[PDB]
RNA sequence: GGCCCAUUCGGGUCUUGUAAUUGGAAUGAGUACAAUGUAAAUACCUUAACGAGGAACAAUUGGAGGGCAAGUCUGGUGCCAGCAGCCGCGGUAAUUCCAGCUCCAAUAGCGUAUAUUAAAGUUGUUGCAGUUAAAAAGCUCGUAGUUGAACUUUGGGCCCGGUUGG
């Protein structure tokens, strides 16, 4: 009989079970009881920007082995603190301090087996200029 | 504040992107024809999927029922006047089995070609884009206007172009005054 | 050459037999692949999937090659086989053989009204195998077919020209996908429509109308 | 490094031609003549 | 190549291929007398004179193991190595990093980020899951709520008047 109410009257059962156990979906959870906000760094947002602590560098542990450069930063609106990754000066020659930078997310989930580890963000752009101009050469950086 | 201004978009792209079999039947349509991107084919099988659902639901209702009968006549009275159902095919059912193609060759680009005034069909879309092809008096240069079917025989050339008209251009003209004047000196 | 061993292979061979559809309504056992060939010489086939496949002989990995081969008309006939071989080139040219070995017919009918020729299915279908299941469906004028692209290709070779399909289960081991929309076309000769209601007559076998030909010695 | 601003326009390798006409290009070059590598095919290879 | 005169030539018809091999025609982007527009102007429609071999009046973003269209190509001492959503590719010469060449896709890129919808029969009324895979409460009485056997005027006769196959 399908372990569920067939008859014709039945309606307010139908409606009050699917949202009593609507809560193990996962991103239901989430957007009802607004867990953005009150954990998440940006709050609910695409971009942020941030003020550069210092240069780290960190490494990948298992089967994979080589020297991913990542920085420090602390956000305006919140103050609170993240590491973010720059892309691919494997050249080892762009360590910038004291500087304005805009974050964003990755499209994110991964495989940290080989322990490319635990960072969650990225950076688009430095001081007023993109991080390709600078790296395809079309802009260099502003200063007087 | 105002009134807003309407506006609708006219193709939609496919949901599926590098599969081989369809890139190819799309290329063979754009050497025919001649014509600039993807887009344009994407545009007339959008206009053609509407046209397919709207007959495919007429049909569902019943016979004589009178929505059957006015809004069907008038579909099928529009596609022969202008020219893409056969005058024989004047059935409801024959519209579900059209296709893409039998709008394409009604298109001034390709109306011209047929009708001897270019050498091939990329002769047609750079002819009507300079300003030489005028059905009626009216000059046009839209390589997709889909001409009516009573107004096929109208198309010559222009009574202000240099091909079927009046003076020559800023060539011939220049020419003409690097060597008549030239002829002394 | 091509001597016949079998006695139905006797009679094809001397041109008894002209169509195939004495085969089908006396549903005969076929057992010699030559007898398709001279009766459906328009017959042609791709090849699906190829996949090499290991034993541990020995702790020697001798490697087999599977594949999965589909023929067909453009008429209503199909046919699928598949067959592992030691090398790559024997195991499609035998699996070919089983194909042609297994042809079937498939009821084509229409949708709505009766203009013309039949272009979708009669009825709704399905055929369930391993644990996919496969659903066909009629569609007007237009509508081509909608299916995986591993199953608008088998029914090219059959010659739907409009059908709507849905499928459930795991359909991403497709030796048993394609197993069973071969299920789902070969039972459209088996619902009992309202038409096909009338009584017939019972004709008689060609096995033994020419009885003392396709005999033996 | 950035653009010139001078470009006022009042009073290594050739050159491909861009637009409805490239994709006449295209056109010819696979679909009015062959390359084939002995029936299998591996159009539009690798030197060898 | 090609259809053919083919004798065999070339006798025709073609199709490309290319020859910094050669010729002449077309034209608006732009500029600008007038007129028209407009409350006055600016611009779009119309139009004197001017305006190209175009090599310069020069299209761009992203990729070329797999999913998913596209390379068996040469160069680093690993100049300028984790490495590309996820399986992974590095321990010299790599069928993916860094660059040159040639190809592919969209042409004004949907390139990246964050939300939401389809895909999703992974929210299931239509429509899922019962033993071994997540999942039937220790056991019976019993609220509200949901759900509850069959039966009480059928048949017969006459007659007018609809639109359909005719």
């Amino acid at each position: 009989g399908k372990g569920k109410p067939r008859g014709l009257n039945s309606a307010r059962k139908l409606r009050v079970h699917r949202r009593n156990n609507r809560w193990a979906e996962n991103n239901y959870k989430k957007r009802l009881l607004g867990t953005a906000f009150k954990s998440s760094p940006f709050g609910g947002s695409s971009h942020a920007k941030g003020i550069v602590l210092e240069k780290l560098g960190i490494e990948s542990k298992q089967p994979n082995s080589a020297i991913r450069k990542c920085v420090r930063v602390q956000l305006i609106k919140n103050g609170k603190k993240v590491t973010a990754f720059v892309p691919n000066d494997g050249c080892l020659n762009f360590v910038d301090e004291n500087d304005e930078v805009l974050l964003a997310g990755f499209g994110r989930k991964g495989k940290a087996k080989g322990d490319i580890p635990g960072v969650r963000f990225k950076v688009v752009k430095v001081s007023g200029v993109s991080l390709l101009a600078l790296w395809k050469e079309k802009k260099e950086k502003p200063r007087s | 504040p105002r009134a807003p201004r309407t506006y609708s978009k006219t193709y939609s792209t496919p949901k599926r992107p590098y599969e081989s079999s369809r890139l190819d039947a799309e290329l063979k349509l754009a050497g025919e024809f001649g014509l600039k991107n993807k887009k344009e084919i994407y545009r007339i099988s959008f206009q053609l999927s509407k046209i397919r659902r709207a007959a495919r639901d007429l049909l569902t209702r019943d016979e004589k029922d009178p929505k059957r009968l006015f809004e069907g006549n008038a579909l099928i009275r529009r596609l022969v006047r202008v020219g893409v159902l056969s005058e024989d095919k004047k059935k409801l059912d024959y519209v579900l089995a059209l296709k893409v193609e039998d709008f394409l060759e009604r298109r001034l680009q390709t109306q011209v070609y047929k009708l001897g005034l270019a050498k091939s069909v990329h002769h047609a879309r750079v002819l009507i884009t300079q300003r030489h092809i005028a059905v009626g008096k009216q000059i046009v240069n839209i390589p997709s206007f889909m001409v009516r079917l009573d107004s096929e025989k109208h198309i010559d050339f222009a009574p202000t172009s240099p091909f079927g008209g009046a003076r020559p251009g800023r060539v011939a003209r220049r020419n003409a005054a690097r060597k008549a004047e030239a002829s002394g000196e | 050459g091509w001597v016949p061993v079998t006695k139905l292979g006797r009679l094809v061979k001397a041109g008894k037999i002209t169509t195939i559809e004495e085969i089908f309504l006396h549903s005969l056992p076929v057992k010699e692949f030559q007898i398709i060939d001279t009766l459906l010489p328009g017959l042609q086939d791709e090849v699906m999937n190829i996949k090499p496949v290991q034993k541990q002989t020995r702790a020697g990995q001798r490697t087999r090659f599977k594949a999965v081969v589909v023929v067909g008309d453009s008429n209503g006939h199909v046919g699928l086989g598949i067959k592992t071989a030691k090398e790559v080139a024997g195991a499609i040219r035998a699996g070919i053989i089983i194909a042609k070995l297994s042809v079937i017919p498939i009821r084509r009918g229409y949708w709505g009204t009766n203009l013309g020729q039949p272009h979708s299915l009669a009825t709704k279908t399905t055929g369930k195998c391993g644990s996919v299941t496969v659903r066909l469906i009629p569609a007007p004028r237009g509508s081509g077919i909608v299916a995986s692209p591993a199953v608008k290709k088998l029914l090219q070779l059959a010659g739907v020209e409009d059908v709507y399909t849905q499928s459930n289960g795991k359909t991403r081991t497709l030796e048993n996908t394609l197993k069973a929309a071969f299920v789902a076309i070969g039972n459209t000769y088996g619902f009992l429509t309202p038409n096909l209601w009338a009584e017939q007559p019972l004709p008689v076998s060609p096995l033994d109308i020419y009885s003392d030909e396709a005999s033996a010695q | 490094m950035a653009k010139v601003h001078g470009s006022l326009a009042r009073a290594e390798k050739p050159k491909k031609p861009k637009g409805r006409a490239y994709k006449r290009l295209l056109y010819t070059r696979r679909f009015v003549n062959v390359t084939l590598v002995n029936g299998k095919r591996r159009m539009n290879p690798g030197p060898s």
